[PDB]
């Protein structure tokens, strides 16, 4: 996966960091 | 905004240099410079602009989207005189005209109309059913019947309407904004055939304006559909053309929206009496709607004198022969959402990525949700680059809580994952407008493993917050207001059923609750 695809990928497991604290 | 000059926004199909040239004889008699743009997507940029206290004096549109503008304060009410009042239609007044003011002056009345090459098709059909048989005869002839913007819902809502689709019902003086009429049986069976016809290959479903425009004036597709503004492209090509009824679908008239082209003066604008001078005394005037009008045609315009002296084209009877079987749009302040959401169902349908049915079925809530998603997200993320609260009014009461969720979780993700978000911005490299754009492609991947939950969400909008900050920081701040839309439609487009399921809104706060 390319640039935007990594940034893309990081927001999304940084989401769910968040998705598990609340 | 500078004071003692005129910038004017119109769309880049209308007659801007001709408009340009009515500018030149304010500017002799004046010593005015009138400085006339045609930005793209002019009528969302619009209201991003003027919301900060920038942008044109004055923007042209049809009046379905003036109800909007006004009622988010970005228009001067205007003042004409009760003798200027007398000089133009009063059902054109009638259509810019928002809670009893007068919100924009009007210009012209639009129609789409069935343009026809007289060479290919001397007796065009009178019937949509006619097109299919039409054009497997024209293609063992190396043509194709017709070709027409599938990308922009307003060139198929004559035939969406045809059977009885509406957009908002009007009874008892007053459109209801919960009763959505793409969702019935009419509005079904005018996009399945539409549909059919692109399965059947007779259209094409990424067929926009640009492909359509050059196919018919290069004499490869025997018809079109399209406004008055295309004639004078069509009459440079030579293709020897006619303009005439929409077909009929189960018998029935095809029902074109009808606008009227208005020019609204900005809230903003220190020259709004320069404003009213230009429109009243320099454009509605027969000579200077005539120089408009030999650029692009207007259609038919709102100055009673001039629509006398064109009404004998047949061209602009025709254009009135559909404006009649068709309906003024409305110009409350749920159109543009309405508009997001009908060319989503449209688009969807034709490239099957929905069926008709699901298209249509999803599209009045997605109007809702777009809307209310929009003013939340676009809010948050102005506050956050500009450290300061919108005073405004506002659904408000979710939408008031959940800006104060975000103030508390978005600025926490943006402070726990700085390093994070810091190092993904410098990777991005973001300089520009395309920039910007560009960055719905890193929103898709956020989702592209199939998950979605309210973490990823707020993260996204978090990540929103965080480069619109830093757009400020680099003098683009007028590119915050297009991230947070291209952030709602993601959210909106791709993850509507899943946002219903939870609640919307509501559910968002309730699972950020303390
Ligand atoms: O497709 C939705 C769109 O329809 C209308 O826009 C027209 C406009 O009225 C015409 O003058 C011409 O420019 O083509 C446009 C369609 O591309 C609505 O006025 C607009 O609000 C809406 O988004």
């Amino acid at each position: 996966s390319s640039t935007m695809g990594q940034v893309g990928r990081q927001l999304a497991i940084i989401g769910d960091d968040i998705n598990r604290r609340y | 905004i500078e004071e003692g000059k005129l910038v004017i926004w119109i769309n880049g199909d209308k007659g801007y240099n001709g408009l340009a040239e009515v500018g030149k004889k304010f500017e002799k008699d004046t010593g005015i410079k009138v400085t006339v743009e045609h930005p793209d997507k002019l009528e969302e940029k619009f209201p991003q602009v003027a919301a900060t206290g920038d942008g044109p004096d004055i923007i042209f549109w049809a009046h379905d989207r003036f109800g909007g503008y006004a009622q988010s304060g970005l228009l001067a009410e205007i003042t004409p005189d009760k003798a200027f009042q007398d000089k133009l239609y009063p059902f054109t007044w009638d259509a810019v005209r928002y809670n009893g003011k007068l919100i924009a002056y009007p210009i012209a009345v639009e129609a789409l109309s069935l343009i026809y090459n007289k060479d290919l098709l001397p007796n065009p059909p009178k019937t949509w059913e006619e097109i299919p048989a039409l054009d497997k005869e024209l293609k063992a002839k190396g043509k194709s019947a017709l070709m027409f913007n599938l990308q922009e819902p307003y060139f198929t809502w004559p035939l969406i309407a045809a059977d009885g689709g509406y957009a908002f019902k009007y009874e008892n003086g007053k459109y209801d904004i919960k009763d959505v009429g793409v969702d019935n049986a009419g509005a079904k069976a005018g996009l399945t055939f539409l549909v059919d016809l692109i399965k059947n290959k007779h259209m094409n479903a990424d067929t926009d304006y640009s492909i359509a425009e050059a196919a018919f004036n290069k004499g490869e597709t025997a018809m079109t559909i399209n406004g008055p503004w295309a004639w004078s492209n069509i009459d440079t090509s030579k293709v020897n053309y006619g303009v005439t009824v929409l077909p009929t679908f189960k018998g029935q008239p095809s029902k074109p929206f009808v606008g009227v082209l208005s020019a609204g003066i900005n809230a903003a604008s220190p020259n709004k009496e320069l404003a009213k001078e230009f429109l009243e005394n320099y454009l509605l005037t027969d000579e200077g709607l005539e120089a408009v009008n030999k650029d692009k045609p207007l259609g038919a315009v709102a100055l009673k004198s001039y629509e006398e002296e064109l009404a004998k084209d047949p061209r602009i009877a025709a254009t009135m022969e559909n404006a009649q079987k068709g309906e003024i749009m409305p110009n409350i302040p749920q159109m543009s959402a309405f508009w997001y959401a009908v060319r989503t169902a449209v688009i969807n349908a034709a490239s099957g990525r929905q069926t008709v049915d699901e298209a249509l079925k999803d599209a009045q809530t997605g109007s809702e949700l777009y809307r209310q998603s929009l003013e939340i997200i676009s809010r948050y993320l102005r506050e956050q680059a500009t450290g300061a609260a919108d005073t405004a009014p506002m659904s408000g009461a979710t939408s008031r809580k959940a800006l104060e969720t975000l103030r508390r979780v978005g600025d926490g993700v943006q402070r726990n994952h700085e390093t994070a978000f810091q190092g993904m911005l410098r990777k991005l490299d973001i300089k520009n407008e395309d920039d910007v754009k560009s960055l719905s492609r890193v929103m898709i991947h956020v989702f592209s493993d199939g998950v979605t939950n309210w973490g990823r969400i707020v993260t996204l909008i978090s990540f929103g917050a965080f480069v619109a900050k830093h757009l400020k920081t680099i003098n683009q701040e007028s590119c915050i207001e297009p991230l947070a839309e291209s952030i709602t439609d993601v959210l909106v487009r791709t993850k509507r059923d899943w946002l219903v399921k939870q609640r919307g809104w509501d559910g968002f706060v309730e699972f950020f609750h303390v």
